[PDB]
């Protein structure tokens, strides 16, 4: 993945969000 | 510690909609499992639905077409049980109960069917009767014990308290469970049991309490 | 006769191979069909971009599942290639090719971070990606020497600790042989994402498992005890989403394999030079598959 | 889908004395069964879980066992406190779908206790009210099986009247019943004699109780 959620939870941590596969990863 | 406590008795008409609540206190909410059981009066117990709460996921009996619904507030810690078009025969205790399915908040869930903690359970009465008080009139005695009592007639909805001289006298006492009639309304008889000798002596009185029409009266038992 | 005799050398590309695709449409499709959720919750969306939580529940029962060992063959009509070439990176073209009527047998295991069960280098580690320039690309590691990792489950998994430090030592040099030799090698834990990701997860048994790997993802130029639990409700890998499996069957699980690879990202920008940052990856289980079809390239016959 | 079917329906047993019940299910349940006590007006309370499992701050007199679709809820020692309906409840199907027994409900079993019957004629003010219910009274009578019988002006009635019975009594385990005959003022005062013949295990002959409209 859910790349919206992901981004915005990744971000609330300074992080970037993207999908690996069908899960969300922080960068 | 972990209690469950529902909302008041409920009286509908039919057509209308009911939304019971289930307050959870005592321990991590998400951590337990909630199901509705119902039962109508004299009748068994029967398995509405259950919702689990951290995935927040309903499953329902069968025949219910959609005309309940069970929902979850994290927020407030607190279940609900909505039914729908109701009917008259959807009169009946509904209870709410749960129990602890492990550490789902770190995805470890038991998925348990059973039953540990319940709520004390919500009268919810569908009828087209307006509320109204009791009639009462006296059952007078017709060679040593005397029997006598007070036919509660003609009341809605439940419950009726009755008691004999405010409550001094409780042996014999025998008040019958209330029977619905053919006009929707309920009706029962109180009867106790007393020495012959003490008629004409001491006065027997039947105490009605019926609070949803908030009346309360005393008939005198008169051997007349 | 005047004509030449001369070897056919097809080119390969690991990371364009439709094998992959193929083999992780049969795991999901064997999954299915012996491991389904009780709840699955997906989600589901429409054209302008508004989405509705979608709620399966069916029957999902449990059993031992064992190991099958499967292998793809080629149907008539076309052959399978097979690079034979030492160190062979998985792309470009490849010198020393030969044809096989099936490849060789996998145990297909779903799992993040660390590679268990597969084949091992004959030579010595090799590291292979789509682009090592690229820091978005996953670095498969191939090591040529398992490690023995048993979980007693008992909320733990055992692995030797000199050894898997050999391990990241030669990894680490790998990694200079391809980015630098003076350039300094450093692993650090996961930067955060799902839990699935963040730990090292895999299946064993029919059971999802989730490890604690900081202890192994932590290092810089006896045993090792990883804490690991195992969880009913978690994300799902054949689809986004979310699901519920049944508690666990038999009273102790315990689980015993190898690794033989790993999944890393390497830390980008230009920022502190002179030295990499190397990460636990994984996510994407086509690159788990694509860590076993690396040397297969499937050709119609002609 | 799954029915859980519990026998007897009812069943009497002497204090401190031992009981057994009995649920069975329409195909295997596994150990996904549970057993549930209930006293009238009360919530319920979970006794077992998992077919054999006794949950906390259950007595140590409950027990159960059995499997598959078989399961037995034991109670070596009934205490004035054990007597109550009881329900059994699989929950081993998925999707889930789980049922309830329709219950057993345990009784004190004690000596044959005649009734005394009693006939109260309805009051004036009720009369003057446009209704009439004549009330038969069975008081204190052992075992609840009861039969009451009206009669006015000799022809036996049927079909206009309601019975209601007692919970046992926790003093003397007795019962005690009213059957009540509701007409209109109009229909009442048509007729002269208004009877109610009872029978109970203890009456060697049934008891008439009777009296003439005025
Ligand atoms: C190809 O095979 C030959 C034959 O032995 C060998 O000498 C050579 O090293 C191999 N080359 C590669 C790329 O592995
Ligand atoms: C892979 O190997 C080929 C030839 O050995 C080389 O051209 C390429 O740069 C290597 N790395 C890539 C791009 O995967
Ligand atoms: C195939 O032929 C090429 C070119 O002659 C040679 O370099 C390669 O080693 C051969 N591979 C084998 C072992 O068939
Ligand atoms: C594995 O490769 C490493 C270096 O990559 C080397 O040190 C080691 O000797 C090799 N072991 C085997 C069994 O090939
Ligand atoms: C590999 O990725 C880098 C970005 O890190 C890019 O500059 C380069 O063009 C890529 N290689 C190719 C040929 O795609
Ligand atoms: C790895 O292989 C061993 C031996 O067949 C097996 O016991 C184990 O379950 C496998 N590991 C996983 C996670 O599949
Ligand atoms: C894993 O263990 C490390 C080291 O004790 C700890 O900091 C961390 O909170 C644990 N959870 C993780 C990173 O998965
Ligand atoms: C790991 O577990 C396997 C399976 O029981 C066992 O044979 C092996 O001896 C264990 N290895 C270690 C590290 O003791």
């Amino acid at each position: 993945x859910n790349l919206h959620f992901c981004q915005l939870r990744c971000k609330s941590l300074g992080l970037l969000g993207r999908c690996a596969x069908t899960f969300c990863a922080c960068x | 510690e972990v209690q469950l406590v529902e909302s008041g008795a409920e009286v509908k008409k039919p057509g209308s909609s009911v939304k019971v609540s289930c307050k959870a206190s005592g321990d991590t909410f998400i951590r337990y499992s909630f199901t509705w059981v119902r039962q109508a009066p004299g009748q068994g117990l029967e398995w509405m639905g259950r919702i689990i709460t951290i995935l927040d996921v309903a499953h329902y009996a069968p025949h219910l077409q959609g005309r309940v619904t069970i929902t979850a507030d994290k927020s407030t810690s607190t279940v609900y049980l909505e039914l729908r078009n109701l009917r008259s025969d959807d009169t009946a205790v509904y209870f709410c109960a749960g129990v602890y399915e492990g550490e789902a908040d770190e995805g470890e869930y038991d998925n348990n069917g059973f039953l540990k903690h319940w709520g004390q359970g919500t009268l919810v009465t569908v009828s087209s009767a307006s509320t109204k008080g009791p009639s009462v009139f006296p059952l007078a005695p017709s060679g040593g014990t005397a029997a006598l009592g007070c036919l509660v007639k003609d009341y809605f909805p439940e419950p009726v308290t009755v008691s004999w001289n405010s409550g001094a006298l409780t042996s014999g006492v025998h008040t019958f469970p209330a029977v619905l009639q053919s006009s929707g309304l309920y009706s029962l008889s109180s009867v106790v049991t007393v020495p012959s000798s003490s008629l004409g002596t001491q006065t027997y009185i039947c105490n009605v309490n019926h609070k949803p029409s908030n009346t309360k009266v005393d008939k005198k038992v008169e051997p007349k | 006769s005047e004509v030449k005799l001369e070897n056919v050398t097809e080119n390969f590309n690991m990371w364009k191979n439709n094998m992959v695709e193929q083999m992780h449409e049969d795991i999901i499709s064997l999954w299915d069909q012996s491991l389904k959720p009780c709840v699955k919750l997906t989600p589901l969306c429409v054209g302008a971009g508004s989405c509705n939580t979608s709620v399966i529940t069916q029957a999902c029962p449990k059993v031992s599942f064992e190991p099958i060992p499967i292998h793809y063959c080629a149907p008539a009509g076309f052959a399978i290639l097979k690079c034979n070439d030492k160190k062979f990176n998985g792309t470009g073209p490849c010198t020393n090719v030969s044809t096989v009527q099936c490849t060789h047998g996998i145990r297909p295991v779903v799992s993040t971070q660390l590679l268990l069960n597969g084949s091992l280098a004959e030579e010595e580690i090799v590291i292979r990606s789509e682009n090592f320039t690229n820091n978005a690309k996953t670095i498969i590691v191939q090591l040529n020497e398992s490690v023995v990792i048993n979980c007693t489950g008992a909320g733990h998994c055992n692995l030797s600790k000199t050894q898997w430090e050999n391990t990241l030592e030669q990894i680490a040099i790998k990694l200079k042989e391809q980015f630098g030799n003076n350039k300094t090698i450093i692993f650090n834990p996961s930067s955060g994402g799902d839990p699935e990701i963040v730990t090292h997860s895999f299946n064993c048994g029919g059971e999802f498992f989730y490890c604690n790997s900081t202890q192994l993802f932590t290092w810089n130029d006896r045993n090792i005890t990883l804490p690991c639990r195992i969880k009913q409700i978690i994300n799902m890998w054949q689809e986004v989403g979310k699901a519920m499996y049944a508690p666990p069957i038999r009273g102790q699980i315990r689980c015993s394999s190898n690794i033989t690879g790993l999944l890393l990202t390497r830390d980008g920008g230009k920022d502190t030079n002179g030295t990499e940052i190397f990460r636990p990856g994984g996510g994407d289980m086509r690159d788990n598959w694509r860590s076993e079809l690396y040397k297969y390239k499937v050709v119609k016959i002609e | 889908d799954i029915v859980m079917t519990q026998s007897p329906a009812t069943l009497s047993v002497s204090p401190g004395e031992r009981a057994t019940l009995s649920c069975r299910a329409s195909e295997s349940v596994s150990s996904d069964l549970a057993w549930y006590q209930q006293k009238p007006g009360q919530a319920p309370r979970l006794l077992i879980y998992g077919a054999s499992t006794r949950a906390t701050g259950v007595p140590a007199r409950f027990s159960g066992s059995g499997s598959g679709a078989e399961f037995t809820l034991t109670i070596s020692s009934l205490q004035s406190e054990d007597f109550a309906v009881y329900y059994c409840q699989q929950y081993n199907n998925w999707p889930p779908r789980y049922t309830f027994g329709q219950g057993t409900r345990l009784e004190i079993k004690r000596t044959v206790a005649a009734p005394s019957v009693f006939i109260f004629p309805p009051s004036d003010e009720q009369l003057k009210s446009g209704t009439a219910s004549v009330v038969c009274l069975l008081n204190n009578f052992y075992p609840r099986e009861a039969k009451v019988q009206w009669k006015v002006d000799n022809a036996l009635q049927s079909g206009n009247s309601q019975e209601s019975v007692t919970e046992q009594d926790s003093k003397d385990s007795t019962y005690s019943l009213s059957s009540t005959l509701t007409l209109s003022k109009a229909d009442y005062e048509k007729h002269k004699v208004y009877a109610c013949e009872v029978t109970h295990q203890g009456l060697s002959s049934p008891v008439t109780k009777s009296f003439n409209r005025g």
